[PDB]
């Protein structure tokens, strides 16, 4: 009972702390958010 | 309402809508992050 519910509190510092752990969901964004932003800027470009 | 806008610098279509932001004396025209113009200066009165 003591070890489950240290373990559940640890998480929470862990979250707030540490912000690299959920960069897996931040790339999702990122990598969404770059390819988008680069089909736009392509518009201004002459192409020649 | 939608109309074709043409201040001396760009044709394009848009919506003009009074808000406000501030922007120096000094300053025209302004764009956002992708490259597109969100806002013009009236010439001949000061507006945003």
């Amino acid at each position: 009972a003591n070890q489950f519910n240290s373990a559940i509190g640890k998480i929470q510092d862990s979250l707030s702390s540490t912000a690299s752990a959920l960069g897996k969901l931040q790339d999702v964004v990122n990598q969404n958010a770059q390819a988008l932003n680069t089909l736009v800027k392509q518009l201004s470009s002459n192409f020649g | 309402k939608c109309v074709n806008f043409n201040f001396n610098g760009l044709t394009g279509t848009g919506v003009l809508t009074e808000s406000n932001k501030k922007f120096l004396p000094f300053q025209q025209f302004g764009r956002d992050i992708a490259d597109t113009t969100d806002a013009v200066r009236d010439p001949q009165t000061l507006e945003i």
